């Protein structure tokens, strides 16, 4: 349709101007990928090392490395072989081709997910109303096997089966995986997959916003005392 | 002993240039920003060099050397976001150099405006191919936009075209000839910049009121040198609190997935400094007309100084001609906010009356108030 | 009729050079014919319009005006370089119609 | 504003300049159809229709 | 005559410290160099880190 | 399932309030009359757009204060 | 007894090479408070949701 | 080119040393009605423009909006 | 570097330095034609050339 | 283009497909010899002539 809906604004909490990620609820969603979005959708500018000081320690990403398998190669003979993954490996894509792609989810291509939130109007707001927004279709509208209506898509009908549900996975430190839980958890990772310099970024502002406001009444006195001489001069004029 | 400042060969031309120069005592903050203007040419000199030293020019690894930057390169994220915002604080601080220049009659230095009209058309080149850069899909899809319009000329249009992509396409060929002239564009700009000063200094520099300044002069130093740290602050403050708080309010979001000849946008725009030319563009339907208006737009600006008919030269006394400049401004925002709008009810007839009307007050209505202010201030 | 006169004074209030306390003739963009013309002036009167666009200049530096009672009135607007840019128009189309023929 | 340029001197000096201006307009065209090699004019030269 | 020029009253401009005529300069010209020169190397400092 | 998803129960407590129950009356008639073997080209995309647009504010505005 | 910008200005800010040393010293002791300043508030502002905050019940 | 720029008689300048006087003499009290004055004589001049375009914009934002509607 | 040895962060900062470089030179290049103008050039028998200059 | 994987392969394709790449890669090598030849000479003569007081 030519009309389209706008996703809405929610309370996240690093919308504000200060506000940091919470890197709890990026783990979680990290783990929401994983058992989940990582069958279809590829993370291909993510890495297993931009996961330390973030969400992991060094042992438990090097344990998520070497639980997946990568093909390395080739050997002396000259054939590619099946190694462990390590931690400089970048996350392990579904397809080799976006060909086998399309063919594995009917002709639709699923999307690199690195800079989704970046890609979209709305942000993580997007994502969270696309997550959570699949209703029925309205009457007036036909709806043919393998397309599914979510509001939020342009053309409100997605290729996309439902891909989250409540209890879909299970929470390693004992959250309730709630549908609109997962969805959030992994809005907010999405949104670190997206901008990984977030954190970084804001303290910089913080430190900037603080010197400036310290900067700024001093260099004004500086320019106001050079200029106080031509500021208070007066003038006369006296013609014999 | 002697005065070293004064008779060095070298030392001689920056103690005429920027320490015993005499310069107007009453210019406003808007004489600040020409100034700001060179900071942040090299401001996104210095960027850009350290963008050049991790990107790839290649369809295959230019997306992926951006991101690249972005994630793996340390403070990467900062200086790509500070050359990008950078870019769009220069084009803030030519705009309100542009328009210091057309409300206060400093267009009567003809030689300097024209030079000046000419690194205009520089520096629009040198953002339009950095844009072209990256290879986002509104990236590729701009430049195939701007050059079909430039494959409308007749005859040899589509020669110049296929000349200018080295192809058929666009490909990696334009790509490559793209960042080499983008890289190459900035020093071409920087010693038009530098004959710039050349020919204001030996024309001297002009006052708000208009009036013969040479009664009350004052040197650069230590007056406009403190004032203009105090600029180039401020620049920092607003350019920092973009790229630090702020980095994707006036980016495209469509630039952040890799170019695809296969699918095209629902919607193609250039960056906000290009709206109100592709507005312009957009509201002629003939293409060769359109290419022809925008380039007449751009020249009638650079043909402001012969349609000077007062006696007075800044608009600081002429209060009619002050209300169709402001009017000409909101006309040009008018026009900016048309350009990143589709071609839907009401936006045709609004860009129309809108380039209309800009062609009007420019051509028409601006010599005529002068020649009225003229006649009713008993000056003929 | 006194309508007009009105209305010129109303607008010689809206330009706002008066409130510096400069003249109408003061104002000129010099070219080459007021260039001539300010040459040709008396030294009491070009004393006096170097000191007004002097102190103009020094009030538009500070942002400020002169008080209400010492703006430049309508009335005693003295037109000094009328006749003197009259006559070098005079003598610049004499030679404009001398060196077309 | 060229009213200026209107009278018989002026006219005088445009007559004598008519022919040295469009000998140097020959001479401009014959370069840019050199320079370009333009087959709307080297086909029909007797010499140069070697190369079309 | 020369004699008949003087300089106007810039009291709406001066420091507190040298508000009085009647007093000697010189005993707080340290305090306000000091207190221009602070500001200065305050914003010296900003600017080098 | 024994997990109450929180985001139905935010929904329909915001199903009480007036603007998405005036959009919801605007649906009924909408569907009753697309429904009726019209045999039209319309749908009731602009109502469920306008009635979505409207819970999801509401919900919107108080969605993360129960999620952990 | 003087006012301290007094003898702040004789001792300190009257020769040019004490004034830039000064200068110097001030800036190492300032960039050092600064960004303790600086983290301390930005620790303050998000409570629970950094990595140091919770970089025990997962490093042990 | 200092000392030939123009030629100016009778002309006497007072001026201040910057240490012996204050850097913000009354700063609110007549900055406050300054830029008052400033504020009444350019208003009528600058923003009666940018209000008229204000509502150009909100009527087409609203025609926008308007012209996509199903009816009829 | 930009690493341990010598990798295509090298190539790449060699790449932009190599651009850069010549169009300093260039301006160095009118600064030495400034120096020397200052003055004038020297001939090859070493004395003063002022008696005879075209 | 300045990546490891495609410097050599894109210096082959200057040569090999783009018309006259050859004429100028060969050239902005032999240009780069013939322009340390004249530096050479010009500082050589710098030295010989006394141009060094300058
Ligand atoms: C109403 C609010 C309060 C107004 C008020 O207190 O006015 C006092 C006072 C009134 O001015 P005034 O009565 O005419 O007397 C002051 C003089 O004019 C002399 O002051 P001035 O107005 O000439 O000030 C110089 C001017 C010099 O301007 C610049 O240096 C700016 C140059 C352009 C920068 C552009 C950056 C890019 C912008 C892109 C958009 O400074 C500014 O424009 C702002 C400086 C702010 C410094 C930091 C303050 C914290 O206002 C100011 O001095 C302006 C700054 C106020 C803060
Ligand atoms: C803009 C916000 C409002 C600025 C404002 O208040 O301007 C008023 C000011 C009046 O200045 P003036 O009349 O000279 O002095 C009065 C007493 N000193 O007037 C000015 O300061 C005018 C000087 C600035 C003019 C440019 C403002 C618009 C910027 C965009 C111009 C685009 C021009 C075209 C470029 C593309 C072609
Ligand atoms: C009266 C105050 C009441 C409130 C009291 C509070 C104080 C407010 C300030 C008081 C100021 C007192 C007077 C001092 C200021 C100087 C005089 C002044 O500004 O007067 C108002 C001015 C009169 O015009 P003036 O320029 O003086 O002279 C014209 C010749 N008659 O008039 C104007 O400039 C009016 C300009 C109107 C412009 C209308 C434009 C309509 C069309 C816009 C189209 C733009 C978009 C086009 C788009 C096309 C494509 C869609
Ligand atoms: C080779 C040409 C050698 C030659 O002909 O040398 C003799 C010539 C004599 O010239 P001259 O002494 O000036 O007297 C002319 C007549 N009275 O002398 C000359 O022509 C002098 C030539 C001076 C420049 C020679 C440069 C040779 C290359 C030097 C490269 C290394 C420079 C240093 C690098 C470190
Ligand atoms: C296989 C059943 C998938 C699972 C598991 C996930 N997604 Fe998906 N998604 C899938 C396809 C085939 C597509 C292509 C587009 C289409 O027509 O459906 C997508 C698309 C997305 C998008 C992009 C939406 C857009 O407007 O471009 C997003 C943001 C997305 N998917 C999110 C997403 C998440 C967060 C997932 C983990 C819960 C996830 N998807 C899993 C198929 C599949
Ligand atoms: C000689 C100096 C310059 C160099 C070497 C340079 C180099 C680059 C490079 C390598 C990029 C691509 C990096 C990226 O965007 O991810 C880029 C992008 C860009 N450059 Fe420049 N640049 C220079 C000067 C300028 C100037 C003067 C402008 C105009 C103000 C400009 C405007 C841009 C823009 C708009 C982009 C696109 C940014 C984006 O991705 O959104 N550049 N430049
Ligand atoms: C490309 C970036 C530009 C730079 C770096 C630049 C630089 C400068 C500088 C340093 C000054 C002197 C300071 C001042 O008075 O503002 C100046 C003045 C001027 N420039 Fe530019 N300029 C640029 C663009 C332009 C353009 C596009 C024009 C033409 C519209 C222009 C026309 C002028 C004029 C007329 C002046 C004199 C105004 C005056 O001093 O009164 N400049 N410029
Ligand atoms: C980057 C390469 C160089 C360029 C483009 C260059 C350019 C020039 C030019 C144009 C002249 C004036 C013409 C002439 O006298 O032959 C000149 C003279 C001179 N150059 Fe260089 N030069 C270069 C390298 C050098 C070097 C490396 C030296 C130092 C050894 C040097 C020292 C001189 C001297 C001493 C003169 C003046 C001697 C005379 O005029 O008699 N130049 N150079």
């Amino acid at each position: 349709s030519d009309l389209e809906l706008h996703p809405p604004s929610y309370p996240w909490s690093h919308r504000g101007l200060l506000s940091s990620l919470d890197h709890t609820s990026i783990r979680r969603g990290f783990q929401v990928y994983k058992q989940v979005c990582s069958s279809c959708h590829s993370m291909d500018y993510v890495a297993y090392r931009h996961l330390v000081g973030v969400c992991y320690t060094e042992e438990e990403a090097k344990a998520l490395a070497e639980e997946v398998e990568v093909q390395d190669g080739p050997n002396d003979d000259g054939e590619m072989f099946m190694r462990p993954g390590k931690l400089s490996d970048y996350f392990p894509k579904p397809y080799p081709n976006p060909e086998a792609a399309r063919a594995a989810n009917n002709g639709a291509l699923p999307p690199d997910l690195s800079y989704i939130v970046r890609a979209r109007h709305g942000g993580e707001d997007y994502v969270f109303s696309l997550l959570t927004g699949y209703c029925e279709p309205p009457t007036g509208v036909s709806l043919r096997e393998g397309l599914y209506f979510n509001p939020y898509f342009p053309g409100q009908a997605i290729g996309m089966a439902p891909p989250i549900y409540t209890e879909v996975l299970e929470y390693d430190d004992g959250t309730p995986a709630t549908m609109s839980q997962v969805a959030k958890d992994v809005a907010t990772f999405l949104r670190w997959a997206s901008e990984p310099e977030h954190d970084h970024r804001k303290r910089m502002g913080l430190k900037m916003l603080l010197m400036m406001g310290l900067l700024l009444p001093l260099t004004y006195a500086m320019k106001r005392h050079k200029w106080s001489v031509l500021k208070s001069r007066k003038l006369a004029y006296r013609p014999p | 002993m002697t005065n070293m400042r004064k008779t060095h060969p070298l030392f001689k031309i920056i103690n005429h240039s920027f320490i015993d120069l005499p310069a107007p005592s009453n210019i406003s903050s808007w004489w600040n920003f020409g100034s700001l203007l060179g900071v942040c040419l090299m401001v996104q000199i210095i960027t850009g060099l350290f963008l050049a030293m991790h990107y790839t020019s290649d369809t295959m690894t230019a997306f992926s050397s951006v991101t690249h930057i972005c994630r793996d390169v340390n403070y990467g994220w900062l200086i790509r976001y500070m050359h990008a915002n950078g870019a769009s604080m220069f084009f803030i601080c030519l705009f309100l150099h542009v328009g210091r220049g057309l409300y206060y009659g400093s267009y009567t230095f003809m030689e300097t405006w024209n030079i000046g009209v000419l690194l205009l058309f520089a520096v629009m080149a040198t953002a339009f191919m950095g844009y072209v850069l990256p290879w986002g899909q509104m990236s590729f899809w701009g430049a195939t936009v701007i050059t079909n319009l430039l494959s409308a000329i007749p005859y040899i249009g589509t020669t110049l075209v296929e000349w200018i992509w080295g192809g058929f396409s666009v490909d990696k060929a334009t790509l490559t000839r793209f960042f080499a002239f983008h890289f190459i564009l900035p020093f071409i700009i920087a010693a038009l910049a530098i004959v710039h000063l050349l020919f204001l200094h030996e024309t001297g520099s002009n006052n708000p009121t208009g009036l013969n300044s040479d009664a009350d002069k004052i040197p650069f130093h230590p007056y406009y040198t403190i004032k203009d740290i105090l600029g180039i602050l401020i620049m920092f403050l607003i350019l920092m609190t973009l790229v630090l708080f702020f980095p994707d309010m006036l980016g495209d979001p469509d630039n952040y997935m890799p170019a695809n000849p296969l699918n095209t946008p629902p919607h193609i725009k250039p960056e906000w400094y290009f709206l109100f030319a592709y507005a312009i563009l957009r509201s002629i339907p003939n293409k060769l007309g359109g290419v022809l208006a925008l380039i007449l737009s751009i020249l009638i600006l650079a043909l402001m100084p012969f349609l000077h008919t007062s006696k007075q030269r800044s608009l600081m006394f002429r209060p009619i001609t002050q209300i169709l400049y402001w009017i000409l401004v909101a006309n040009l925002l008018i026009l900016t906010w048309i350009g990143g709008q589709p071609v839907e009810h009401p936006f045709i007839i609004i860009g129309q009356l809108a380039s209309i009307s800009y062609f009007s007050i420019i051509l028409i209505l601006m010599p005529i108030s002068g020649i009225i202010e003229d006649k009713m201030l008993k000056l003929y | 009729s006194k309508w007009l006169d009105g209305f010129r004074k109303w607008y010689y209030n809206a330009a706002g050079f008066n409130k510096l306390g400069l003249m109408r003739d003061d104002t000129l963009h010099e070219t080459e014919d007021v260039k001539e013309a300010i040459r040709r002036l008396p030294e009491d009167l070009y004393n006096d319009r170097m000191f007004r666009i002097k102190r103009a200049l020094d009030l538009t530096m500070r942002h400020q005006i002169l008080p209400k009672d010492q703006w430049t009135k309508y009335e005693e607007d003295k037109f000094y370089l009328e006749p003197y840019l009259k006559e070098v128009i005079r003598e610049r189309k004499e030679r404009e119609e001398w060196a077309k023929k | 504003m060229l009213s200026r340029f209107l009278g018989p001197r002026y006219r005088e000096l445009a007559r004598n300049w008519i022919p040295t201006a469009g000998m140097w307009g020959t001479v401009g065209a014959v370069g840019l159809v050199w320079a370009t090699d333009w087959r709307l004019i080297l086909d029909w030269v007797p010499y140069i229709n070697g190369k079309f | 005559s020369h004699t008949d020029v003087k300089v106007p009253d810039f009291s709406d401009y001066r420091r507190a410290e040298v508000l009085d005529s009647t007093k000697s300069s010189k005993e707080s010209s340290e305090a306000r160099k000091g207190f221009s020169y602070l500001v200065t190397a305050t914003t010296t400092v900003g600017v080098a880190y | 399932e024994e997990l109450v998803d929180p985001l139905t129960t935010v929904r329909e407590h915001c199903e009480q309030l007036e603007k998405c129950v005036k959009a919801r009356e605007r649906l009924e008639l909408c569907d009753n009359r697309v429904s009726s073997r019209s045999q039209t080209e319309e749908d009731c995309t602009e109502e469920l757009f306008d009635f979505l647009h409207a819970r999801d504010h509401c919900v919107a505005h108080k969605l993360f204060k129960n999620l952990k | 007894s003087p006012t301290i910008p007094s003898r702040l200005y004789s001792l300190l800010f009257r020769r040019t090479s004490t004034f830039a040393l000064t200068i110097a010293v001030g800036a190492l002791f300032f960039e050092r408070a600064f960004d303790q300043g600086a983290d301390a508030i930005y620790e303050h502002i998000n409570e629970g949701k950094l990595w140091k905050h919770i970089k025990h019940k997962y490093e042990n | 080119e200092f000392g030939n720029l123009a030629r100016i008689r009778h002309v006497i300048s007072y001026s201040l040393s910057p240490f012996e006087q204050r850097a913000f003499p009354s700063y609110f009290s007549k900055g406050i009605p300054n830029v008052l004055r400033r504020t009444r004589e350019r208003i009528l001049r600058v923003a009666p423009p940018f209000v008229v375009v204000y509502l150009i914009y909100t009527w087409g934002n609203q025609e926008f909006e308007q012209s996509k509607r199903k009816n009829p």
